[PDB]
């Protein structure tokens, strides 16, 4: 066993009844003085390194050609001047195993952390040396972390796409289904997770040109997509991951759910395609009143009204659907469907739950389209227009397929540096650059939506780490007050940066004029309610930083009205799974699953303590499963009120609790304004 | 948590000797040397003799002392496979490859063999020591059973798998592979029943049961090494067979919920080629907060 | 002279309830009166109890005491059928036709029913009284087993057969016919083993064994009458079922080599209506014509 | 039990030790007296019938509008003047259950046999009343039978395409694979059987964008295609049928074959995807000499030579591939592979066998392309060019995808009417019309090849029926003499009609000038070898008909040289599954499987004796399984020497014969010039 492995395992060997957390630090030293420094490839100077990486097809030469070598040297020197040290063994291990650039045979390390950060910063700046240094300082301080696609692939010749998630709308036609399968394979080839809205597809037993009971429903398309994602599995490196979203009022909703039952037959079971359910407020109202609900056949509704079932408001059209004899429907028990959802989530963690009305009551771009589904991580909530892929030799009507670039603020590092504004603006600029340089030649709706919406996702990580390292319980009202203030600041500065980009470029996102940003409605709660901290401890935490007031929000509203906004969507809180290790941060705004996690790598086992875990903050690092899910819902709703897109909200459940407890948590989330629920992980 | 699942896997693996035609093995059997034929015969007789103990005593005695209708049914099914399927299959292989007089002599030899007898009687001794309503003695017998199913058979299985991986004696090798696949699931199942007993014990009693299991494993392992040299030195395979024994000993321990005893080793590639949460209804007022 | 042919017959009769889809009975079940459904559930529950004990206890214990690996293989196979196939099939039927509460209630009903407890007490008592190397205690248990196989099941079998014969509950009925086909051969086989032991005795001892068999039959019969009335009076069939059980009592006696005890009667005619390719290598001459 | 069914089951009841065959005739009468006439919708006049069928969207207005009502009435009167009577119950049952037009509620019969024949004739003639009457006389004499798609769908508004055999070339790209899946779905939606060539696809473990061990091979593509064919199942009417062809020198050939093994796992086995193997002469030579063969990685060959492995002649390329270090290959035993093919055919009848050199040594259009694969029925053998389907908003390079037009001559009816020439020419004209009226808007290469090649398949059926009713054993040399003469006349008149159509329209098929028809090579064996019958009995059979001599063939060769040929391909012998029942004929040129076949429809049993079966010809109606497969191969080769495309050739084996016998039959077929082997049906 390696020396650093033994040093890391020495953490759990208690001394005087206490964990040896400091041993972890020793491990990193070993991991660098025995493996990383020996396995790294050193050159005489930076010129030889850059030339070797360029000619050997490791780096794209275009982004490096925008800078003179003196500027690149200055950027690299700025990166190395911080003398960044990984405080935990797992941070360095995760970076050098998942994100550091290696040779073709993967026998040596070509990229250090500073090298990777410098390359990403130079790609972000697009020829601006000062901007590149700003990005270097932002990432080496670990205030901002680009998503895994962006951080791993920026400036690389053998790179994939920098966009993490893609959302596709599938129209009710064989041509559209085949095009959706093709685009899903193309985007999984690019490495991104693909989500498909199957609510427009007509249910099982519908007519294909006057021959009835002909359609296979959404389950056949689900099987096709599952095989497509199995085939396109990132060249066999990462398993192809897809998501299917169906409205709960679709007739196939049961069969949909039956794809995830552990007793499902092979002709129905789907195993590589995640499932999500979109629940309008009408379904929750029907379940609450115990009135029997009706699921609908989408094609009959489309024939009668000319629009898809998910294209209009069910809260106002459900009674018209039920009373219409030309609309076909089936009777269901909404409470039984809710119990089935809870049982499925207990068994397998599926489906994702999207509260459609919670998303669309604060959605700023309802004029473009209502949000009808979410992404594979159930945090992207954007307007999408379905595409009409016609026959060959016929022009296709290209719609809008959602796609946003992810980037997370490290809350602990951002607040320690007292740089919410600067970090938010620089992250917005980096995400705007990632969107601008993204061009996908096989997904036309994705390309058009990227060019028009200009949507980005600016997330946050290390919420629980910051709260526990500052002596604040994650479930406490003080923690929710901190989240309210911090994310109001993040939203304020993201809107300010979006408006500044719109002013400097003279262009807004497409159809911005009909948005609530243009009409000023979006700023209502910000121009009437003060989001400054209500607790003295939180206010002290925010000292040295100008917390925006109602007057600052009014000025920002006027600025947006004058100049517009460059981005249709700005903030989305992704799960941030593996890149949180490198940043020494807790995953996303979720509470920690465990204080010390035991992970098996190779034939060895390693223990990763939570960042900053110690004796004095052991009980502030409360495990998520031990927490009240209602207070976690309260925290997520408090954050969500300042996030325009959704938050990947994983439910952390105990084995003792029943499906009724899961249903109660889901209904409280819906009541509190939670937009989406990601996972039901049971301990 | 597991008996119905094992029921399903067991019954869907049902097979009969008649399904595999054996006569075509004579086309490769005739080309083996005397030492190869001798080792094969001796190994086969070893497996036959041990499996008979499992059919007549091992499985039925465990079925007798285990509580639970569904467990008794699965255990009955496993006992049936030993007596009705496996025993007939071994007999069929023998009758195909050797004349009656040769079969009788091989069984006379293996019946007198010191290393085969040592392990056979050690296992049988633990089955005979089970006492009514004593879960400790039952556990010890289950450990013995898992060691037979998941470990002791494998010094024997090695040779048919070795031929099977080379394209020799393919019909009997197919039969052996089906038998081995049954013994694997038998070992896993009995292992889960043993862990159930183990988990009901105090910490001191657990440590004592662990010591029992490791001590028993050691005794059997040291005899397996001698058994192995006795049979396989004449065909030059003992080194590789020993690696296969240790690898299968580790599987047997894992079946009993214990850590592996031996370091990980690679296996001969020819042999490798041969080888619900509680549903509670919504009560209303759960929609109001 | 017979074990091999019974071995072959038993293994060729192998089946699983899952081979028969049961959803086809859903409507003819729905259409029965509450009295009819109640009697049907209880009848099958009584059968389940008998097979539970025949599989857990009766067949394994007889297997233990009977000499010869082939005889043991047949008895082990029969034991597996009892609890892994027969007893389980009834749950397949219950799970299709009845809600969980009705299923729970009928299993509670078997525990408290005095006739079902009495018959289990008597039969299992005799199984557990077998003494090693004591052929007389073994004979007594084999008589009990024949009476279970060939007599006691029939108060239960009547009703599924009665429906099958009217074209009702035909999928459940198909399962029951397969069970009945098995029990018929089980009763014959155990009967032949019992006769072996009986034939070894003095004339005086034989006279006592006939007394035992007839006294036991009468005691079981009197209890079965009360059980039959208790179940069938609510569906109007008690007298008809009684004729059927007497008919089958005579078959049980005959399986034991004894003369019929009850006079012949006309049975309900409805119930009577209820009854790879071979591979050669390519030669170089096969490529030229 | 209905009266006609009792009269049909009375056949098996033996009177005086003989089957009551004549009782079948009585059954037909009952089937018409009790059922057909009662459930047949009658109209006061044909005008009312046509108006009702057109208005209720049963027929098409376009093809009926080309004639005056007087001409349509005259065509219908010509059809009804024959007073055609079905000779067997199964003929009428199959027509009125499969082909007769029924109401939307499927309880009444709108079309009789004469009505359907008249409608198909009017569709064929395209406005010519005399041509329509000629077609009516052709089909009511039952001399020619349009295929099931053409016969069922001609003149019907609610219909699929008239072509049901489609051959697709799949290029080695994700875009091409997705396009192939889409086209397969679209063609299965049209009701056609789709065959895909997977030899150009790179094997498992190949590089994608210079990353190693990334390709899933052709098995993942087969899984995708199998899912696509399961999804597209003719609106839930028939099981989606597809075929995949792989060259035997493709490395995936074993895994390909492993998709049909019973022991294959769920992630390996494809259930609704037929498989065929293309066997070049090089593989047979390697197996014959027992030299170990090499299966090649297609992408390495493409990188080294710039052409696909299946696009070059393996006979001259195999040694260069083996000796090339940059071509990756795996060692195999060709005899073991042949034994595996025989074993798989014994177990399941798969794969289809295509002898590439047997096809291409007589292929007339090798300049366009060599025949690389066959159809789902393994009788279509045409040149195909792969298409380069690029990314979106990029022009695709459309190639040639085979789609031939099926139609079968009834040999008994054709020869008893002494009308080989007239029937062949009229069938060629009808096939040309159906090919010209086919327009598929979702298969670009299929449409392009249909427009360019103008390929049709004119088959024959009732060969064994005709031979048995004329006292000729199917295995006799006289039967082969008759087949030789009859199919040489069929080829002669097909070529003459193609040249006449080319002269009339002034156009040939695309790239005809490079064909062997243009160079006169095709006619070589016809201008030197006389194909007149060598037996007096066969000559008397051909009495009253002019048999083309060598001088006639020289004149035809000169005519083709002067005027060209309209069709790239003319003749292909399809299995003719259900149309053989309606025509009261034996299926294809295959020998009969059973003298009397027992079928179960609903809960009733029915008995179909072979047409013309009696006590006198009971011995001549020998069953196929009892026949020597070598003599069946000899007859099929005798026919194949006059057929430009292939013949659906099913092997009929007994359970006693082993895989050595199957391999011997396959090798004798290869030796005798058999192009394709369809199925290995074991009795
Ligand atoms: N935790 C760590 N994170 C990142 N790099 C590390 C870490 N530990 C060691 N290294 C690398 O290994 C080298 C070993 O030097 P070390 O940290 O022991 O101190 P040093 O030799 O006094 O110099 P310095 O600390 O100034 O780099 C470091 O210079 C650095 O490049
Ligand atoms: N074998 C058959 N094949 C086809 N149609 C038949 C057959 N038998 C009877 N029919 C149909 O039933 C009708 C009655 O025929 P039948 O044998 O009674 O005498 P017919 O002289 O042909 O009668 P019609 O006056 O109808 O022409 C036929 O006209 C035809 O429509
Ligand atoms: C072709 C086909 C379609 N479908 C379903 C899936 C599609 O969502 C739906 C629409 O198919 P379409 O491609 O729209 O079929 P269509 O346009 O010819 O019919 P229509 O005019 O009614 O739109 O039909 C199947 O389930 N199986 C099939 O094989
Ligand atoms: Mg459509
Ligand atoms: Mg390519
Ligand atoms: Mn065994
Ligand atoms: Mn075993
Ligand atoms: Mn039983
Ligand atoms: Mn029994």
């Amino acid at each position: 066993v390696p020396k650093w492995i033994q040093l890391n395992n020495e953490i759990m060997i208690q001394k005087d009844g206490k964990f040896q957390f400091d041993k972890d630090k020793e491990a990193v030293h070993s991991y660098f003085v025995d493996y990383i420094n020996q396995n790294t490839v050193f050159f005489h100077n930076l010129k030889e390194k850059l030339d070797y990486l360029v000619e050997n097809q490791y780096y794209e030469e275009e982004f490096l050609s925008l800078y003179s070598f003196e500027d690149i040297k200055e950027v690299f020197k700025t990166a190395y001047a911080k003398k960044f040290r990984f405080p935990s063994f797992m941070s360095a291990f995760k970076f050098y195993n998942d994100y550091a650039l290696k040779t073709n045979d993967k026998k040596k390390i070509l990229e250090r952390y500073e090298d990777r950060i410098s390359i990403v910063a130079l790609f972000f700046a697009n020829g601006d040396t000062e901007k590149a240094k700003e990005y270097v300082n932002l990432m080496i301080n670990q205030e901002y972390q680009p998503s895994t696609p962006t951080f791993l692939n920026a400036g690389r010749k053998r790179r994939g796409e920098l966009v993490s998630c893609f959302l596709l709308e599938v129209n009710d036609s064989l041509n559209d289904i085949s095009r959706a399968i093709d685009i899903s394979m193309q985007l999984s080839k690019l490495g991104g997770g693909v989500s498909l809205n199957l609510s427009k597809l007509r249910a099982k037993g519908e007519a294909i040109k006057d021959v009835e009971n002909a359609t296979k429903g959404v389950v056949g398309v689900m099987k096709l997509l599952d095989n497509a994602f199995r085939y396109a599995d990132q060249m066999g490196q990462r398993q192809g991951s897809g998501a299917a979203y169906l409205n709960i009022f679709h007739r196939d909703i049961n069969d949909f759910l039956d794809t995830k039952k552990i007793s499902a037959d092979e002709d129905v079971r789907v195993k590589t395609l995640s499932i999500g359910v979109v629940i309008p407020d009408k379904f929750v109202e029907l379940a609450r009143e115990d009135k029997a609900a009706y699921v609908f056949y989408p094609h009959t509704i489309y024939k009668e009204y000319g629009q898809h079932m998910d294209e209009m408001d069910m809260n106002e059209m459900y009674d018209k659907f039920v009373d219409n004899p030309r609309v076909k429907k089936e009777k269901i028990n909404p409470r039984k469907l809710l119990e089935k959802l809870a049982m499925l989530r207990s068994e397998s963690g599926y489906p994702y739950i999207m509260f459609q009305d919670n998303v669309n009551k604060v959605h700023a771009n309802n004029h473009i389209s209502k949000v009808k589904f979410s992404n594979l991580c159930s945090e992207v909530l954007q307007a999408s227009q379905v595409s009409s892929y016609t026959d060959y030799d016929e022009e296709d009507e290209i719609g809008l397929d959602i796609s946003c670039n992810l980037g997370s603020l490290n809350i602990l590092n951002v607040m320690e540096h007292k740089s919410i504004e600067k970090t938010v603006k620089l992250a917005t600029d980096s995400l705007t650059h990632v969107s601008e340089t993204t061009d996908i030649r096989n997904a036309p709706a994705v390309r058009r939506a990227n060019k028009a919406m200009k949507s980005i996702g600016l997330g946050a990580m290390n919420l629980h780490g910051y709260l526990a390292q500052n002596g604040i319980a994650y479930e406490s009202p003080e923690a929710r007050d901190f989240a309210n203030t911090f994310f109001m600041m993040v939203n304020f500065y993201s809107i300010q940066r979006s408006a500044e980009i719109a002013k400097e470029k003279g262009e807004t996102f497409d159809q911005y004029e009909g948005s609530t940003y243009a009409t000023g409605e979006y700023f209502d709660k910000y121009v009437s309610t003060d989001f400054s901290p209500k607790y003295e401890k939180i206010a002290n935490l925010f000292e040295g930083m100008h917390i925006p007031t109602t007057e600052d929000w009014k000025k920002l509203k006027a600025f947006v009205a004058e100049h517009g906004m460059y981005h249709s969507y700005r903030l989305c809180i992704a799960p941030t799974g593996s890149i949180s290790y490198v940043q020494s941060s807790t995953a996303s705004v979720m509470p920690i699953m465990e204080r010390i996690e035991e992970r098996t790598y190779g034939n060895s086992k390693t223990y990763y303590p939570m960042p900053g875990l110690a004796s004095n903050n052991w009980f502030f690092y409360k495990e998520a499963y031990d927490m009240d899910m209602f207070k976690v819902v309260d925290m997520i709703a408090t954050i969500q009120q300042h996030i325009d897109q959704g938050i990947s909200f994983t439910l952390f459940l105990k084995d003792t609790m029943t499906t009724r407890d899961l249903n109660r948590i889901d209904l409280y989330a819906h009541h509190r304004g939670i937009k989406t629920i990601y996972y039901a992980r049971t301990k | 948590d597991f008996t119905q699942m094992f029921y399903n896997q067991n019954v869907k693996q049902f097979w009969l000797p008649e399904e595999i035609a054996l006569n075509g093995d004579l086309l490769t059997w005739k080309y083996l040397g005397k030492n190869e034929q001798d080792t094969y015969m001796k190994v086969l007789a070893g497996l036959t003799l041990l499996d008979t103990e499992q059919g007549n005593t091992g499985m039925p005695i465990v079925a007798e002392h285990v509580d639970g209708h569904q467990r008794k049914a699965v255990l009955n099914f496993m006992a049936m496979m030993e007596n009705a399927v496996h025993a007939k299959s071994y007999s069929n292989i023998f009758m195909t490859l050797a004349p009656t007089e040769t079969i009788n002599e091989v069984f006379e030899w293996v019946k007198q063999n010191k290393y085969l007898q040592k392990k056979a009687q050690m296992i049988v001794g633990l089955y005979k020591a089970i006492q009514k309503d004593d879960e400790i003695s039952l556990f010890k017998a289950m450990v013995a059973s898992v060691y037979l199913e998941s470990f002791l058979f494998y010094s024997g299985f090695y040779y048919p798998l070795y031929f099977y991986g080379q394209g020799k004696l393919m019909q009997s090798g197919e039969i052996i592979n089906l038998i081995l696949r049954d013994e694997a699931i038998h070992g896993v199942y009995v292992g889960l029943l043993a862990q159930e007993i183990y988990n009901k014990q105090t910490e001191e009693k657990k440590a004592e049961l662990r010591e029992f299991a490791i001590d028993l494993l050691n005794q059997l392992y040291e005899n397996e090494l001698e058994y192995t040299e006795d049979l396989y030195d004449q065909v030059g395979l003992s080194h590789d067979v020993k690696k296969f024994i240790r690898y299968n000993a580790n599987k047997a321990l894992m079946n009993l919920g214990f850590d592996p005893y031996f370091e990980e080793e690679d296996i001969n590639p020819i042999v490798l080629n041969g080888l619900k949460a509680t549903v509670e209804p919504l009560k209303d007022d759960d929609f109001y907060f």
